[PDB]
C-alpha cells in the first residue's frame, strides 16, 4: 500500500499525467475519504480528456454515489471529435457497473448518425419503460418516432423494436403489411395482436395457412384456429371434418373443441386415452381438464399402469414395483415405475427420524437400478438434509453433474454440508462460476447490441440482473467465509472480505431468488413436506457480521442494519441468542462505548457463554440436522471471538477468550454421538420391500460420528 | 542515511 | 406441443430437462452466443397447461461453402422424460430443416455419444448417417491414436444431406475437425 503511494508521487512528480493523479487520489481514498472525493471533484472540474482517465473517474464517482455521468458528458461536449469512442467506453463501463438505467442517456449523445445506433436509442426507450408511469407516454412516443424514421425496415429485429411501442391494433396493421418473411417471434405476436383485437376472420385465415398448408402443428396455434372459427360462425362439423390425422395435438384439440361448443367431453377424452395410454405424457395432458366421472371408472404395459394409478391417485404402489423393479430399456433412461415409487415415498414422509432413515434406504435401493434418476437423487439429498449426515450430500450433487447456471438454481441442496476443506474448495469453485458468468454475460450484452439482436437483449439484461445479487450468490460467499474461518485456512478469506467491503450496497439490499424448488416435484402434486433447511435472513446477517468485523472506519451504519434485521427476525430460540451474542460482541469490539455500557454488554456475553446456557442449541430430536447446523454456527462464533480479541485486544476480550476454552470437552461429555447411535440402534424397520437396512444404518452412523466429532474438535 | 525511495 | 423462441432466462427453469444425464449444461457464454448469432435456431417446446419447457433445439450454421462444408449443426436437443416417445424430438429436428436459414445449407451435423442408444435411433429414423467416429470427443483425456477407440467417450458425427461417406469406421480426432 504505502510503497504504491510513494510510487504514485514519483509519477506525479515526473508528470510535473491525469491518469496517474487519479490513481493517487484513489490510493488516498483507500488509505483514508473526504480528501479523495475533493481530489476527484477537483479532477472532474478539470476537463477530463483521456479515455482511461475518464473511465477511472466515472468508476470513482459510482463508488462514492451523479458525478460519474457528468465526467463523460463533459468530455463528449468539449471534444465531439471522439464522441463515439467516449460513448462506447461509457457504454461498456456502464454494463459492467450493472448500471442499465443510464443507457438511454448514452444512446442519445451517441445518436446526435448510425442506423444501428438509432436502433440502440429506440430500444433503450423500451428498456426505460420497463421501470415511472408519469413519463411513460413521452418515452413510448419518442421511441416510436425513432423507428418510423428508419422505414422501410430491413429485418425482423427492426420490426420487433417498432412493435415495442405499438398498440395491439397498430401491431396487427403493421405486421399484416410486412413484405419480409416473419420470424417465429413475430408470427406469435401477430397472432397475439389479432386475438386481442378480435380480428377473428383474419386470425382464422392466418392460422389455417400455418396449420394446414405449412403443417406447422403448433398446439397454441390450433387453439386459436378453433376459437377464430366459432367466432366467425363455423360449426363443430366443418372444423372437425378438417381434423383427420391422429396426432397428439389434434386428439387433445378435439377435447378443447368439445369444450368450446359445450358438447360432451367423454368420447373425445376416451379416444385420447386409448391412443396415448402407452405414453408417459398421458396423465399430464388429460389432468388439464375436468375429466368425467365415468372415465375414472375404467397390465402388460408399465406406462399404462403408471398413468392409470396416477389417475386414480393411488398412494400405495409397491405391488407394481416388484413387477417392474428390473431396469430395462436404454441405459441412460429412467425407470417409469419410479414415478409411482417416488409418489408413495413422498406420501409416507412424516419428518420423524425413523421414517427419514427408512425412506433413505428405499431411495438408495431404487437408485441401485435406476442409476440416473434425478428426482430420486434430489429427494435423497432432501432427506439427508434432515439429519446430521452432512458429508453424504456432496457426492449426490456432483454425480448429477451440476455445473454452471445450475449452481445458481440448485446449490441450496448443499445448505447442510459440513465445513471440510474439500467442501470449501467446492464452494470456491462455485464462486468461480459466478465470476466467469458475470464477465460472459457482460460481453454477451455488448455483442448483442453490436449485432442487432434486440429479440434477446432484454433476456440478457434480466439474466445479468438476476445474477448480480442473488441469495444463491450470497449464500456461496457466506459459506466460504464460514468454512474458511472455521478451519485455519485463509487462502481466499481476504479476497471475500474485499468483496463485502466493495459491495456493501448489495449486501444490505434484498437478494434475488432464482432457486429451483420445483424440479423434484415434476409429475407430482406439490404437497407440504420436508424442506431443505434454508435460512436466508441468517445468510444476510452472517455477511453483515463479517462486514462489521473488518470495518475499519465506522461500524455504526452496518450495525443499525444488523439490529433492524434481527429485531424482525423470526428465529428459533438459539438463533435469537446467537445474533444477540454477535450484536454485543461486535459493539464491544467495534464501537466507542463508555466503561459502563461495555460492562453491561460484557456481562451478557459473560452470562451466556456457558455450556449450561448454550445447551439449548441441542434439539430434542438428537438425530435432527439442527444439531450440527447450530454447532457449526457456535464454532464460527467462537472463532470470531478469537479473531476479534487479536484485532481489537482488550482485557474484556481476554476474559471471553478464556471463557470459551472448556466448551470442547464439555460438549464432548454430552455424548451427542453415542445418544444418536443408541436411538438408531433401537429402531425397528418393517420396509415395504426386501432391502438391506444394515449398510445404510452403518453408513449413517459413521457419517454422524464424523461430522459431530469434527465440529466438537473445532470448539 | 538516505531513504528507501531513491 | 407448442414451439416458442428461446430466451436466456429459460436457463433458470431448465433443470427438469438439463438434469438428464445425457444433457450438457453449458457456460452462460455459450448459450448467449448462440442466441446472438443464430437466434432463430434456438427454440423450445412448451407444455399445454403451464408453459413448462418440454425440450429445446440449440443449433448453429458454420463452415466454408468453397470447401463444400457449409452446414447447420445441432449442438443440443433433449426432451423432458415425461414427453418422450411421442414425436417431440423428431418434431424439433424436422422443424429445423424447415427454416429458410437451414435450407440455405448443404447438410446437418451433430455429435452423439456412441453409448447413447436413443439418440442414435432418433437420427437413424430421421435419415442421418454416420460420417465419422470422433475419438475421445466426450472424454477428458486428449489422445493421439485414433485407433484407441472407447465407446464411453467417443462420438459419432452424423450428417443428413439437404436439398441444396459410408463408414462408421473413419476414426478422427477432435482437433482435426476445424471448419
Ligand atoms: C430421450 C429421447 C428418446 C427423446 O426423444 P423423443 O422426442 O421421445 O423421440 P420420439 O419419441 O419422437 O421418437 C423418435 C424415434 O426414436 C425411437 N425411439 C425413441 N425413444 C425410444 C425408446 N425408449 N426405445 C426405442 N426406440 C425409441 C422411435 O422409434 C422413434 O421413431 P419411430 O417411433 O418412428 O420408429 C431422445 O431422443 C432424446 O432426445 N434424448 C435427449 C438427450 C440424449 O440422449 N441425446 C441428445 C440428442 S444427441
Amino acid at each position: 500500500y504505502t510503497y504504491a503511494q510513494s510510487l504514485i508521487t514519483k509519477k506525479l512528480a515526473k508528470s510535473p499525467l491525469f491518469y496517474h493523479v487519479l490513481q493517487n487520489e484513489i490510493h488516498l481514498k483507500s488509505g483514508q475519504e473526504l480528501a479523495i472525493k475533493k481530489n476527484l471533484e477537483l479532477l472532474n472540474r478539470y476537463p477530463n480528456d483521456p479515455l482511461t482517465i475518464e473511465k477511472l473517474s466515472d468508476f470513482f464517482s459510482k463508488m462514492e454515489m451523479k458525478e460519474s455521468s457528468l465526467v463523460y458528458e463533459n468530455a463528449i461536449k468539449k471534444y465531439p471529435v471522439s464522441t463515439e469512442t467516449l460513448c462506447l467506453s461509457w457504454f461498456d463501463n456502464s454494463i459492467e457497473k450493472y448500471d442499465f438505467k443510464v443507457f438511454n442517456r448514452i444512446f442519445m449523445y451517441l445518436n446526435k448518425k448510425s442506423r444501428l445506433h438509432t436502433l440502440w436509442y429506440a430500444f433503450s426507450f423500451h428498456l426505460l419503460l420497463q421501470e415511472e408511469t408519469d413519463k411513460a407516454s413521452l418515452y413510448n412516443s419518442l421511441g416510436k418516432k425513432l423507428m418510423e424514421g428508419l422505414q422501410p425496415f430491413e429485418n425482423t429485429q427492426e420490426i420487433y423494436v417498432y412493435t415495442l411501442f405499438l398498440s395491439s391494433k397498430e401491431i396487427e396493421q403493421v405486421l399484416s403489411g410486412v413484405t419480409l418473411p416473419l420470424d417465429l417471434e413475430l408470427k406469435l405476436l401477430y397472432m397475439k395482436a389479432m386475438k386481442e383485437n378480435a380480428s377473428f376472420e383474419a386470425l382464422h385465415a392466418y392460422t389455417e395457412k400455418l396449420l394446414f398448408k405449412e403443417k406447422f402443428d403448433d398446439f397454441d396455434t390450433w387453439k386459436l384456429w378453433i376459437l377464430s372459427g366459432k367466432e366467425i360462425g363455423k360449426s363443430f362439423e366443418e372444423l372437425d371434418q378438417k381434423l383427420t390425422l391422429p396426432t397428439r395435438n389434434i386428439s387433445l384439440l378435439k377435447i378443447e373443441l368439445d369444450i368450446l361448443y359445450s358438447r360432451n367431453i367423454e368420447t373425445s377424452v376416451e379416444n385420447y386415452y386409448q391412443k396415448f395410454n402407452t405414453k408417459l405424457c398421458c396423465y399430464a395432458d388429460l389432468s388439464q381438464y375436468e375429466l368425467p366421472t365415468s372415465f375414472i371408472g375404467s397390465e402388460e404395459n408399465l406406462i399404462t399402469v403408471v398413468n392409470n394409478r396416477k389417475f386414480v391417485n393411488q398412494t400405495d404402489n409397491w405391488d407394481v414395483y416388484e413387477r417392474f423393479s428390473t431396469k430395462e430399456g436404454a441405459e441412460y433412461d429412467s425407470n417409469p415405475v419410479n414415478e409411482l415409487t417416488l409418489r408413495t415415498i413422498v406420501s409416507d414422509l412424516d419428518s420423524s427420524p425413523q421414517n427419514t432413515i427408512k425412506n433413505i434406504v428405499l431411495l438408495k435401493h431404487l437408485l441401485e437400478q435406476d442409476k440416473y434418476n434425478y428426482k430420486l437423487k434430489l429427494w435423497l439429498m432432501k432427506l439427508y438434509s434432515q439429519l446430521n449426515t452432512n458429508d453424504l450430500i456432496f457426492p449426490i450433487y456432483n454425480g448429477l453433474k451440476i455445473r454452471m447456471t445450475q449452481h445458481e438454481t440448485l446449490n441450496y441442496y448443499l445448505t447442510t454440508t459440513n465445513p471440510s476443506k474439500i467442501n470449501l474448495d467446492a464452494w470456491v469453485d462455485i464462486y468461480r462460476f459466478y465470476l466467469t458468468s458475470k464477465q460472459e454475460i457482460k460481453e454477451s450484452i455488448i455483442q448483442g447490441f453490436d449485432n442487432g439482436v434486440f429479440n434477446k437483449l432484454e433476456g440478457f439484461i434480466n439474466f445479468s440482473k438476476r445474477m448480480q445479487n442473488s441469495i444463491s450468490l450470497n449464500f456461496t460467499v457466506a459459506k466460504i467465509l464460514q468454512i474458511s474461518t472455521i478451519l485455519g485456512t485463509d487462502g481466499y478469506l481476504n479476497y471475500f472480505i474485499h468483496y463485502l467491503k466493495t459491495n456493501e450496497a448489495l449486501i444490505v439490499s434484498d437478494y434475488t431468488d432464482n432457486r429451483d424448488f420445483k424440479s423434484e416435484w415434476n409429475g407430482l402434486e406439490k404437497i407440504d413436506c420436508i424442506d431443505v433447511p434454508v435460512n436466508d435472513v441468517a445468510t444476510k446477517l452472517k455477511l453483515l457480521v463479517y462486514s462489521i468485523v473488518f470495518e475499519d472506519q465506522d461500524a455504526s451504519r452496518l450495525l443499525k442494519v444488523f439490529n433492524k434485521i434481527t429485531s424482525n427476525a423470526k428465529f428459533s430460540v438459539f438463533d435469537n441468542l446467537l445474533y444477540k451474542l454477535y450484536f454485543n460482541l461486535l459493539k464491544i469490539t467495534k464501537t466507542k462505548l463508555n466503561p459502563q455500557e461495555t460492562q453491561s454488554l460484557y456481562n451478557y456475553l459473560q452470562k451466556n457463554l456457558k455450556t449450561d446456557k448454550l445447551k439449548i442449541l441441542i434439539p430434542e430430536n438428537l438425530l435432527s440436522g439442527e444439531l450440527t447446523q447450530n454447532l457449526t454456527n457456535l464454532v464460527e462464533f467462537i472463532k470470531i471471538v478469537k479473531l476479534l480479541a487479536k484485532r481489537h485486544p482488550s482485557s474484556y476480550m481476554n476474559q471471553l477468550v478464556n471463557l470459551v476454552k472448556p466448551f470442547g470437552k464439555e460438549f464432548k461429555n454430552l455424548k451427542l454421538v453415542q445418544r444418536q447411535h443408541e436411538i438408531i440402534d433401537s429402531m425397528d424397520f418393517e420396509p415395504p420391500i426386501s432391502v438391506d437396512i444394515s449398510q445404510t444404518k452403518l453408513e449413517i452412523k459413521s457419517s454422524i460420528e464424523d461430522c459431530v466429532v469434527a465440529l466438537l474438535n473445532s470448539l | 542515511m538516505d531513504s528507501e525511495v531513491a | 406441443t407448442s414451439i416458442k423462441p428461446f430466451q436466456m432466462e429459460d436457463l433458470f427453469e431448465l433443470n427438469p430437462v438439463n438434469l438428464d444425464p445425457l444433457t450438457e449444461n453449458f457456460n452462460v457464454s455459450f448459450y448467449s452466443q448462440y442466441l446472438i448469432e443464430w437466434p432463430q435456431l434456438f427454440y423450445k417446446s412448451v407444455e399445454t397447461p403451464n408453459g413448462q419447457a418440454s425440450g429445446y433445439m440449440m443449433a448453429k450454421t458454420e463452415g466454408q461453402l468453397s470447401k463444400k462444408e457449409w452446414h447447420t449443426h445441432i449442438t443440443a436437443v433433449t426432451v423432458l422424460d415425461q414427453y418422450r416417445r411421442i414425436g417431440l424430438a423428431s418434431k424439433l429436428c424436422l422443424e429445423l430443416e424447415n427454416l429458410t436459414q437451414v435450407k440455405d445449407t448443404l447438410f446437418i451435423d451433430l455429435f452423439v455419444k456412441v453409448t447413447n442408444t436413443l439418440g442414435r435411433i432418433l437420427y437413424e429414423k430421421l435419415g442421418y448417417s454416420v460420417f465419422r467416429r470422433v475419438v475421445g470427443y466426450y472424454g477428458r483425456e486428449i489422445q493421439k491414436d485414433r485407433n484407441k477407440i472407447d465407446d464411453s467417450v467417443d462420438a459419432f458425427d452424423m450428417r443428413k444431406l439437404l436439398p441444396r461417406e459410408n463408414g462408421e469406421k473413419v476414426y478422427v480426432l477432435p482437433n482435426e475437425i476445424v471448419f
